[PDB]
RNA sequence: GUCUGAUGGAGGAUCGAGUUGAUACUGACGUGCAAAUCGUUCAUUUCAAUCACGUUUAGGGGCGAAAGACUAAUCGAAAAG
RNA sequence: GAGAACUUUGAAGACUGAAGUGGAGAAGGGUUUCUUGUCAACUGUGAUUGAACAAGAGUUAGCCGCUCCUAAGGGAUAGCUGAAAAGUGUUUAAAGGGGUCCCCGUCUCAAAAGGGAAACAGGUUGAUAUUCCUGUGCCAAUAGUAUUAUGAGUUAGAUGGUAACAUAUAUAUAAAUGAACUCCUUUACAUAGGCUUUACACUCGGGGUGCGUUUUCUUUGCACUUUACCUUUAUAACAAACCUUGGAAUCAAUUUACUUGGAGAAGAGGUUCGUUGAACUCAAUUCAAAAAUUUGUUUUGUAGCAAUAGUAAUUCGUAAUUAUCCGAAGUGGUAAGGACUAUCCUUGAAAAAAGGAGGGAACGGCUUUGUGCUUUGCUACUCUUAAUACUUGUAUGAGCGUACCAACAACCGCAUCAGGUCUCCAAGGUUAACAGCCUCUGGUUAAAUAGAAAAAAGUAGGUAAGGGAAGUCGGCAAAAUAGAUCCGUAACUUCGGGAAAAGGAUUGGCUCUGAGGACAUUAAUGUUAACUCAGAACUGAAACGGACAAGGGGAAUCCGACUGUUUAAUUAAAACAUAGCAUUGUGAAAAGCCACAACUGGUAUUAACACAAUGUGAUUUCUGCCCAGUGCUUUG
RNA sequence: UUAUCCAUUUAUAGGGAUGAAUU
């Protein structure tokens, strides 16, 4: 597993031939009420790539703007 | 197993490109980083290997050949040396005195090292314990302890 | 305070082996455990590592010597004879 | 440092007192010595300048 | 307290079979075998450790990065800097001495 | 040259569980739990120390810090035909 | 159930007491393992039980091992011996193999504890699990031809730093030329002593949740509050080595001990390795403070894995929700690493395999006459990683083991025998203590029998007035003494001892006093530990190492100097060994001592401070006379 | 000295005057 912090690099991986799925995890923050922390994970042939989003609106914008041939998985 | 120490000495191959290794009984005084010279024309100095027919009377030698080309058999135990005592008038013969006191005539082309064998004086410390002698012969051969004959039965 | 009158080093042998043997052991092991001058680097830091090998703690040169001392008179005499010539 | 290695002080308080005593004494002695030498050096300038003052008259 | 047991074939306390306990998310103690330390590579002249290179068992050395096994000088990761300095001085100065000794014949 | 305090950690050094053995009761048992066991007491623990697997030595021969000891419940000469 | 002291269930009273009848393996066994049935014989009493009897099942691997390497060693080849059977194993083999024609050079086996490519967590069965399921990783291999894409280099091989040294972050840090020949490193190594660091273990006080006691007391007693490999994991921090400046006696730095310095110390600034694996605002976010980088935070994240898993609770119908999973410290039991000091007439394996360097052979693409020495000609070329088509024999992961016991009835002892039999893990109280005694987790309450009675006699124990070895060959057996602290210790002595010599006093509980550290604000002020050691007053049927645990001592004589060894199963000693002392043989492949039928071997990887053969038996002080006899030895 | 025997080696130059070293 590997972590990414730069959204440009995250988007570059999302368009490569052997990326097969995305994982959307939704979770309430622990310190306080609702901060709906979100993590987005890409499944390539060799590693998972996880990016952590503190802003719900930004995460919501990024995920629907993904290519429509990636199978989507929701754990919560 | 041996009382004396060994020197590891490196010569440079003369019939090909490369280096070669020798193990030689070391004489008392040798040090790491020293150059020694072996041959019929080498100078007279401690650690060099010379034919015994080019050494003056009185020289102390060790690690001697009793025949030329033999690669050394006679004076080898720690603290031991020999003495050149006489030279033949027509060459061809050299007389020495062996550590046991015997006198012996050798071909004058045989080789030897100048100096005495190192680590001399090791029979002056009392062994003082049975275990010390157990450790001494543990690395030599199975010859210890010894039961004496008068304490056995006649069959054996 | 001074912990011992006579035996000094050989106090580790207790009462065994007889007094004269312990005396000879003391004479030998005073020499065996001393420090010697390294004529190459000038410091007095040469100590025995095995029954015939002596090594300097500073410059790390190895010299072949005697069994309980760095030099022996019989070799000193022969070397001096040759150097005189 | 060498005193403490030799087991002279069994405590921290005793060490503080001993060092204060030594420091005060060595300060006082040096203060005396410097005022003495300062007195000594003052007398030389007269001793040096009267020399040439007399030399300018008797010798040349 | 929880008690453990060997998981691999070796059940004796040798040098290649050393042990470290660890707590798992399931809540139990288990054993993992520990690799042996590796000796440092050494200078070919004075047998001192070479600065700038890693110490690995040869299987791990085989699959390591190229830059982690060398230094950039005339003898690289094989001879230390002091020894190289002395070698260069000996070479130049002794060639000079031979040159001056030769012309001294006349 | 000699006295006192501390530091330091030598020795086929001391006591003693475990381990390795076997001094005494001339105890139990002696148709035994057992063709050598059981109970208490005893010796030994940094070294000539203790254990495992592998490997060498074969019968008038081998091995023995030595008791004619041991060599598969067999030894002043094993076992099988 | 025909029939229950010894089948099953519940309730009691107890044991094992982490050095366990608790968990996991090796040797040996071979289906004893599981489910169902069932009692002729067996399970030394019963029996509905069973390891008995019967019928069916059960063992899943690129990552655990073997398989590969070499060791002490075994078997062979050439030759040589011998009637052969057999004995030796380079002793003159055109030896075998490997690097392109030349070099190197006998073969083969021997380790399931030595060397060694690579994996973790959760779940799952009547019976298997790092092997099956889910998810996330790693290692090795992968041919020729093209075509695309990634990246670097000259428009024949890149840069930075004064130096120690550093730099390729593409999905993926993949590429920084380098032939013959040569040198080095890793693999790779003993014991003892203390100091130090991290992880696991144990404990204390807060928060939350469930349970318990509750005549009285108890802001109370107990349980849970978790986080794996892998990402060169990034960074932080420590022992150490080294570099640049600097230039040391009034010597200085410094450790528990040490240990270092004009061959360049202290001070100041840097480089790397090892330990370890989210430490340090670590990363991403501008509220802002000079840009062609500084702050408390706007704020999040158990760094990714990861909560979606686990655990402890509260609800809703015959499969779903919901809430928690977080604040600060002590003790030192086990393991490993670090930097050191000391000891040896003792100096503590090898090989497969991998890496580093010195040296400088060879080197455009193109298509061309002549023949590799020509050209007229143009400017893309060389490496590197990945994917895709086609050509080739069918272009990823072979074979073997894996159930169960391991003694308590699955092993050896003729048996379901109080014997024997190799490794790893290891809680609380009292303590110097992994000792003894009691306890929590896990295990058990079974032993070729039970009930009643209870005298002789036995076996294993306990006590005894007055005397105290009068008993007996003989104090045999038993008794008396014992831990710590404070005092006090003779003769003799190889000066080291003797020595715990001999002897004397104290010890509970409760309430107090005194002495031993760290941190941060100013000689004052505050915040905080952890176990030890002294002194005093009270108190009790004069008791207090209260159980457990735990030397009897002294004056002399004989033998052996001491530690050590011995008659497995009647003798443990004064017997053997030992250091020390003395004597004898031998200068070598035509020598000393010894093996062999013969050829040939051992000591010997040796060389008189050596090898071989004897006697006596530490130290001290001594070692007298006899060479006629018997041996040995010298001359011709 | 040629039978016979021993020794050394990669059977590697006919007798005298603590850098590197190979195409
Ligand atoms: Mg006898
Ligand atoms: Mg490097
Ligand atoms: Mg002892
Ligand atoms: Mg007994
Ligand atoms: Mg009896
Ligand atoms: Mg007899
Ligand atoms: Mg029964
Ligand atoms: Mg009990
Ligand atoms: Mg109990
Ligand atoms: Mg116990
Ligand atoms: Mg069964
Ligand atoms: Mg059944
Ligand atoms: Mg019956
Ligand atoms: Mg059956
Ligand atoms: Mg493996
Ligand atoms: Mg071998
Ligand atoms: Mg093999
Ligand atoms: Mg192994
Ligand atoms: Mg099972
Ligand atoms: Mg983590
Ligand atoms: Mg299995
Ligand atoms: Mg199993
Ligand atoms: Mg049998
Ligand atoms: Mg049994
Ligand atoms: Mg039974
Ligand atoms: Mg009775
Ligand atoms: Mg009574
Ligand atoms: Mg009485
Ligand atoms: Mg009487
Ligand atoms: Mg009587
Ligand atoms: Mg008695
Ligand atoms: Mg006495
Ligand atoms: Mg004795
Ligand atoms: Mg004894
Ligand atoms: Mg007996
Ligand atoms: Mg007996
Ligand atoms: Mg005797
Ligand atoms: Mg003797
Ligand atoms: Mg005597
Ligand atoms: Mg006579
Ligand atoms: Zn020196
Ligand atoms: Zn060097």
């Amino acid at each position: 597993p590997k972590q990414i912090t730069d959204i440009r690099k995250f988007l570059k991986i999302s368009r490569k031939p052997d990326t097969t799925a995305v994982i959307i995890m939704k979770k309430k923050s622990k310190t306080k009420k609702n901060t709906v922390i979100t993590k987005l994970k890409l499944r390539t042939k060799k590693y998972l790539y996880t990016m952590v989003f503190a802003d719900r609106k930004k995460a919501e914008r990024i995920e629907n703007s993904l290519l429509p041939s990636l199978k989507r998985i929701y754990y919560p | 197993g041996r009382g004396a120490p060994l020197a590891k000495v490196i010569f440079k191959r003369t019939e090909k490109y490369g280096k070669k290794e020798e193990l030689i009984i070391a004489s008392e005084g040798m040090f790491t980083g020293q150059y020694i010279s072996c041959g019929t024309k080498a100078p007279l100095s401690v650690g060099n290997i010379l034919p015994i027919g080019k050494m003056p009377e009185g020289t102390l030698i060790c690690n001697l050949e009793h025949r030329t080309g033999n690669r050394g058999t006679l004076v080898k135990a720690s603290g031991c040396y020999a003495t050149v005592v006489g030279q033949s008038e027509d060459g061809k013969k050299t007389k020495v005195r062996l550590p046991s006191g015997a006198k012996k005539t050798i071909d004058a082309k045989a080789r030897a090292m100048v100096g005495v064998v190192g680590a001399g004086g090791r029979i002056d410390k009392p062994i003082l314990k049975a275990g010390v002698a157990h450790h001494k012969y543990r690395v030599k051969r199975n010859c210890w302890p010894k039961v004496r004959g008068v304490a056995m039965n006649p069959v054996e | 305070s001074r912990r011992t009158k006579k035996v000094g080093l050989t106090g580790k042998y207790g009462t065994r082996y007889g007094s004269s043997l312990r005396k000879q052991i003391k004479k030998i092991e005073l020499m065996q455990h001393a420090k010697y001058l390294c004529t190459f680097c000038g410091k007095t830091a040469t100590k025995r590592t095995c029954v015939g090998i002596w090594k300097c703690k500073k410059c790390k040169r190895k010299v072949c010597g005697g069994a309980w001392s760095l030099t022996t008179p019989a070799a000193v005499a022969a070397k001096s004879t040759i150097i005189r010539l | 440092y060498l005193k403490c290695k030799g087991n002279q002080f069994k405590n921290k308080r005793t060490l503080i007192e001993a060092i204060q005593r030594e420091k005060n004494e060595t300060l006082k002695k040096k203060a005396i010595a410097d005022q003495l030498e300062a007195k000594r050096l003052k007398a030389q300038v007269l001793r040096n300048k009267r020399k040439l003052k007399k030399d300018k008259e008797v010798v040349a | 307290a929880q008690r453990v047991h060997y998981r691999r074939h070796n059940h004796y306390n040798t040098k290649s079979n050393k042990v470290r306990p660890v707590r798992t998310p399931g809540g139990k103690l288990t054993i993992h075998v520990v690799k042996k330390k590796a000796g440092k590579p050494k200078c070919a002249d004075c047998k001192t450790a070479i600065q700038g290179v890693k110490a690995l068992r040869p299987a791990d050395n085989y699959r390591a990065r190229r830059k982690n096994r060398t230094v950039a000088r005339a003898y690289g990761g094989s001879i230390c800097a002091r020894c190289i300095r002395e070698r260069i001085m000996r070479a130049f100065l002794f060639e000079e001495q031979k040159c001056v000794r030769q012309v001294l014949k006349e």
